[PDB]
DNA sequence: TATAATGGGAGCTGTCACGGATGCA
DNA sequence: TGCATCCGTGAGTAAAG
């Protein structure tokens, strides 16, 4: 059963969400990135509030933090304010988002192609 | 040709300026030509003046604005892919409150875009549209409640984004609760707050039903009005300290700040008229001397008890009455998106107020003007309602500038919009067309203004009537809403008048829209004309009485998809609107004064005026359009002519002397024909495409830049590795294609190399090197080349490069290079044709003309309709137009018949009787007699009922030719068509719908970055979609191999898709297929969710889909 | 690295029907 | 044992865009 608890949260390839050169050399890439960096600036600032002993309210507030990164990371819209980029309204695209929907992995690459 | 037209009624007034709804929207809310003091508190201005001033002690306040010049003119923006717009600067003031201290500056915002002579935008080089929005009107209504029938629901609406949703119910346990923003509490704390007393609430609602005690709560009125505000702060904060200015600032945010609530100053109207009370602001309470007073929650209350008792008087409202839908234009909806810039500007402004060195702050240091730029671009890029213009023809641009959509931002979701927004209203009637919306899933959703509509200050959309006093029709007209249309007894504009009197004893009219049969002397208003109930599209469509709508709403749409043609003609049936749409929509030109035309040219006529001066008109010249049609003007005079003004000079794209030209006049015969026209498919003539009918001239734009690179940069080069001469044949130096070449699939048109990326050259390359003793180049060959099936004549070439004057482009990229390559379109097999009535279908065979169906004197049809296309679909206009095209084409003249108003059978047979005399006795006197094969169709025609017994051949042919139908003689054969045939002149355009951009073909091509599968569509050399049905099929027909094949070999099996390619091209058997790529995705992205998937055999052991390269 | 500064803004809305979990009397 | 009530979820295909 813990096992529905994450230690270790798993990091998907890189080539599965790219950061290409677009005609004309520009730069595109996927949200999982942004995802994942929200993820890792939080985590990190976790472990130095820890070594650095800061106070519980602080504390509390960074795990906070991190669990609603890692839930916008798998299921970011579910629980709470979707997680958008900066100067937009779009929600990022997180990995339930890519398996479901009419333009998810089954029916859009899947089930047909 | 002559001109004769029908119609008995004469139309008081003309249409309106029709595209005065986008013009007269911007113009109001930009005020550029009112000198700033005289500006009214409406648009931008209102906008400012919303937004400032700017506190917190230092303020910064707005004096006023202005708007300079354009930097460019449109056809300079149109080229340098700018935007056409103009500087906005507005003149602002800081004051520190202690010092007194008074510094001014004007300061610069950026731009805002321009709208162009014909009410379009041109931002970033391509012409856009706004559309205009339909919506629920701002104001104060009552519903009935769903569950509780007896009960009502009184709903207080804003402005779109400008406060919340209010909602005050009468609930099952008889307390009044008020909604907002999702939350229910009792009306009677938010009553206290506002200083009612249970007295005055008491005598104001003791009246109905006992239902005020359901208002009466002790512990409400035991507290002052600042415990009860606390009190509803902590109803609506739950966590938030109840501080009394926190509570204070929140309630007075909510409910009575007109910088945060907003009902619009329609909003304001209806409420004043339907709750009969009178507003001083646009908010539902005010703060005055400290303390809150209503203004619209007891009037509110008042009427929702009073419908609830069910005192007379009161009635639930219609919400999809036109007199509730309001439309946002072009200037409210650009106006919203100015105001939410300026308040992130002002949260800026602020922002630096608070810190900074206060000795220096000028307006200048306090002014980003970045998030109002933002917004602007924002909404004129991206927007849901600014639409890529539709400029195929005139008609299109016209018909697109006057579209109502009620979809986009502030607007209904799709699939959250039932039956009742997309049906057409009663109050439709004279503002909304009842037929030009799209068929799919928009129907209903987007509509068009009706051609006499106008849209009021307010924005509600007025349609006008007549007045009528004793039965005498004035030519005093009014303009009426809805709510004010409901109030009268207005007849029909058909019904018979001997001078200004009506001249019938029954009349036929409406009341609330339900038909009723009237006398004179009830008669209130008269509509202005038929051409008032439908949209200008619609108008266009000769004989619409006799067809079905379903029908009409096609040829109405289909109009819009018409391509000019070289040879362009109007119709020989006209509705007597094809002038107005030419004169609008700014195709043609006309004269400006009264003069003498002094030059005359391919590119530009001069005129001398009766002042003297000489005015020039340069002529657009095969411009491209957004849908790459052609748009050029022609020049119509000649030197020395005298004109007056508004006299035509030019001729427009799809204009005909000033007439809309959307199409050609063709000899149609209504017949089958060998299957050829099975199921709407058209068959036509070879002497069509010799003398260049159906022929349209179109220009695509290619475009390529070279930029630097962290491996060398690109450059324009005539100097590519590894080609002939022959491949660099019409290049010139600098390596552009020469105008005036001729490029067919694969040619070049702009030579480019690029480095190559960092490579090791694998040891075949090496080998193969030492073999052939030659050094790999540099660079490898990026050149832009035609794509698949494209291809034409050079007409223009653009360069720009980094360093030349006037020219800067996007960091990194040194030159740009634009091609543009005309091609004249012949008509071909696959092309669409359509008439104005629906009848639309596709070429399907192009016979030689000794093929073709002909009349006894050899004269050929031009194509060839199927009959079985009328009866079921019940447009019999188009056989009408046919009739009277027969006639017209032996009179040599052509007609105008308005809508519901034109010509009648025994009028049309008038016309035809006139030309079989033109037809046959010309025949007569040239010496030569009834053919044996017109007796044989004689003596058939004649057991069909279709001729009388015992008359003459000459006779029974004339009774034929009143029917309309002639002797038809087969081509192959010389035998006569057994049965007397329909024949006759018909208007058919040819549509943007041409085979030659939509065939499309791959073997293999590029694949996508994660999937790995094909990408899509003609331009990506793309392959088709097998999706889950054509799946089902597969697997419906038990073809496991072809599905397998579609799954893997075709689409993302990589090592599939290679060896399939290897097989084919040595000519093997096409290998086993493995793993899809995209299942393999699947395994990593639930592996990344923290899922194990693994397949196993039936021994239930792990099976390595990754080949070992992912397990350590 | 040193005047003092000590709790936030944006909601934004014409479905709809079902299914299943929670909440009361 | 029974109802109201709330929250989550899904709502056609291909094309172009
Ligand atoms: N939104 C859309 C638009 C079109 N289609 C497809 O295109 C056809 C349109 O039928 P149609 O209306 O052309 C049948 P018509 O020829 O007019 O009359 P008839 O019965 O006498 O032959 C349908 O058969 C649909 O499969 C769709 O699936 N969804």
């Amino acid at each position: 059963p813990e096992w529905m608890i994450l230690e270790a949260v798993p990091v998907l390839p890189p080539d599965l969400r790219p950061m290409v050169q677009v005609d004309g050399g520009r730069f595109a890439t996927s949200d999982l990135n942004d995802l994942y960096r929200r993820l890792i600036n939080r985590n990190n600032r976790l472990k130095k509030l820890l070594a650095q002993g800061a106070p519980e309210i602080i504390i509390r507030n960074e795990k906070r933090m991190l669990q609603e990164a890692v839930d916008a990371l798998l299921d970011n819209g579910r629980r709470g304010a979707p997680v958008t980029n900066p100067g937009s309204d779009r929600p990022l695209r997180s990995l339930t988002d890519i398996l479901s929907g009419k333009q998810g992995r089954f029916r859009q690459n899947l089930l047909g192609k | 040709m002559e001109i004769k037209r029908f119609g008995r009624i004469r139309e008081v007034i003309p249409l309106p300026p029709l595209t005065e709804i986008q013009v007269e929207s911007y113009r109001r809310a930009l005020q550029a030509d009112v000198p700033p003091e005289k500006r009214e508190n409406v648009g931008i201005q209102a906008a400012f003046r919303e937004t400032f001033p700017i506190e917190e002690g230092l303020v910064l306040d707005f004096l006023e604005y202005r708007l300079g010049e354009p930097p460019f003119p449109q056809d300079e923006c149109r080229e340098k892919d700018l935007t056409y717009q103009a500087p906005l600067y507005a003149r602002l003031q800081l004051i520190h409150k202690d010092t007194g201290l008074i510094k001014e500056d004007e300061v610069f915002l950026g731009h805002i875009p321009l709208m162009t002579e014909d009410g379009s935008f041109i931002i970033n080089g391509a012409d856009r549209v706004i559309v205009s929005q339909i919506h629920r009107s701002p104001g104060v209504y009552f519903t009935p409640d769903p569950a509780r029938p007896g009960r009502y629901i009184a709903s207080i609406i804003p402005l779109p984004k400008r406060g919340p949703w209010i909602d005050l119910e009468v609930e099952p346990n008889g307390v009044v609760s008020m909604k907002v923003n999702k939350r229910k509490f009792p009306l009677v704390l938010l009553l206290r707050v506002l200083g009612y007393d249970q007295e005055t609430l008491a005598r104001e609602l003791g009246a109905y039903g006992e239902l005020v005690q359901g208002l009466m709560d002790e512990s409400v009125f035991a507290m002052r009005p600042e415990e009860a505000l606390i009190r509803l702060f902590t109803l609506l904060r739950p966590g938030d300290p109840p501080k009394r200015d926190k509570a204070v600032a929140y309630v007075y945010g909510l409910i009575a700040d007109p910088r945060r609530y907003d009902l619009g100053e329609a909003g304001r109207y209806k409420a004043e008229e339907k709750l009969g009370i009178r507003l001083s602001g646009r908010t539902l309470a005010r703060f005055e001397d400290g303390e809150f007073k209503d203004e619209v929650f007891l009037p509110t209350l008042r009427y929702l008890f009073a419908l609830t008792a069910g005192v007379p008087g009161h009635e639930v409202d219609d919400i999809d009455h036109l007199g509730n839908r309001r439309i946002r234009t072009v200037g409210e909806l650009m106006t919203d998106q100015f105001r939410v810039g300026l308040a992130r500007l002002a949260r800026g402004v602020r922002e630096r107020m608070l810190m900074g060195s206060e000795d220096s702050l000028t307006p200048a240091k306090l002014v980003n003007s970045r998030p109002l730029e933002a917004a602007i671009r924002e909404f004129f890029s991206r927007s849901q309602l600014s639409q890529f213009k539709d400029e195929t023809n005139p008609l299109s641009s016209l018909r697109h500038k006057r579209r109502i959509s009620a979809l986009g931002p502030g607007g209904l979701t799709r699939e959250r919009a039932g039956f009742d927004v997309r049906d057409v209203h009663r109050t439709h009637y004279g503002r909304i067309c009842p037929v030009e919306t799209p068929e799919g899933a928009n129907i209903g959703l987007i509509t068009s203004l009706a051609a006499y509509a106008r849209v009021d200050e307010l924005g509600f959309i007025r349609t006008p009537y007549r007045r009528v006093v004793g039965g005498v029709v004035t030519d005093e007209v009014v303009y009426m809403t809805a709510t004010e249309e409901d109030r009268y007894t207005i007849a029909q504009a058909n019904t018979p008048l001997e001078g200004n009197r009506i001249a019938a004893e029954r009349v036929v009219a409406r009341r609330k829209g339900e038909p009723v049969i009237v006398s004179p002397e009830e008669v209130e208003f008269m509509d202005v004309s038929p051409k008032q109930v439908f949209s200008v599209n619609t108008n266009l469509i000769p004989f619409l009485e006799h067809d079905d709508a379903n029908r009409a709403l096609m040829g109405s749409n289909m109009q819009t998809q018409a391509v000019p043609l070289i040879r362009a003609q109007a119709p020989v049936v006209m509705t007597g609107l094809e002038e107005r749409v030419v004169r609008d929509s700014l195709a043609a030109l006309y004269a400006e004064e009264d003069g003498e035309v002094a030059k005359v040219d391919g590119n530009r006529i001069v005129v001398r005026y009766e002042d003297g001066r000489l005015v020039e008109y340069p002529l657009r010249r095969f411009y491209r359009s957004n849908q790459g049609t052609a748009l050029d003007q022609r020049p119509r005079v000649v030197v020395g002519q005298r004109v007056r003004k508004g006299d035509l000079l030019a001729d427009g794209p799809a204009s005909e002397n000033g007439f809309l030209a959307l199409g050609q006049n063709v000899l149609v015969a209504i017949m089958p024909f060998d299957g050829y026209n099975f199921e709407d498919a058209i068959v036509i003539s070879e002497e069509l495409l010799k003398r260049d009918f159906y022929t349209s001239i179109h220009i695509e734009r290619y475009e390529i830049e070279a930029r630097d690179t962290k491996l060398g940069p690109e450059r324009i080069t005539r100097d590519i590795p590894h080609l002939s001469e022959a491949a660099l044949r019409d290049l010139d130096e600098e390596g552009v294609v020469r105008i005036g070449a001729e490029v067919k699939p694969g040619d070049i048109l702009v030579g480019r190399t690029s480095f190559k990326g960092e490579s090791e050259p694998t040891p075949e390359e090496r080998l193969l090197r030492s073999i052939f003793g030659e050094k790999a180049r540099d660079v490898k060959d990026t050149s832009l080349r035609v794509p698949p099936g494209e291809g034409g004549i050079v007409v223009r070439t653009v360069r720009l490069r980094r360093g030349d004057p006037g020219v800067e482009l996007k960091p990194g990229v040194r030159e740009v290079v634009r091609v543009y390559v005309a091609q004249k379109r012949k008509l071909q097999v696959g092309d669409k044709l359509a008439n104005r009535h629906g009848n639309k279908g596709v070429v399907a065979k192009i016979l030689p003309v000794e093929d073709m169906p002909h009349l006894p004197d050899g004269t050929p049809v031009d194509v060839i309709l199927n009959p079985l296309g009328v009866p079921s679909r019940m447009n019999l206009g188009q056989i009408l137009e046919t009739h009277l095209g027969l006639a017209g084409y032996f009179l040599g003249q052509r007609y105008i018949s308005p809508i519901f108003d034109g010509a009648k059978e025994p009028e049309i047979k008038e016309l035809l009787a006139q030309a079989f005399e033109v037809y046959f006795g010309k025949r007569k006197g040239e010496g030569f007699g009834v053919d044996k094969r017109e007796v044989e169709v004689l003596r058939r025609a004649e057991k069909l009922g279709l001729v009388t017994p015992g008359k003459t051949p000459e006779e029974q042919l004339k009774e034929l030719f009143l029917q309309g139908k002639v002797v038809l003689y087969d081509g192959r054969t010389g035998e006569p068509i057994e049965g007397p045939i329909v024949v006759g002149q018909m208007f058919i355009m040819k549509l943007y719908h041409m085979v030659e951009d939509k065939m499309h073909a791959r073997s293999t091509g590029p694949y996508s970055l994660i999937t790995q599968q094909p990408l899509g569509g003609k331009a990506q050399f793309g392959g088709q979609r097998f999706g889950e049905m054509e799946v089902w099929a597969l697997e419906a027909y038990g073809a496991a191999h072809t599905l397998q094949e579609m799954l893997t070999l075709k689409s993302d099996d990589i090592e599939g898709r290679n060896a399939a390619y290897e097989a084919i091209i040595k000519g093997e058997d096409v290998p086993e297929p493995s793993v899809p790529e995209s299942f393999r995705v699947l395994v990593k992205e639930l592996q990344a969710l923290a899922l194990d998937v693994q397949t196993l055999d039936e021994k239930d052991n792990p099976v390595d889909i990754f080949e070992g390269l992912a397990s350590k």
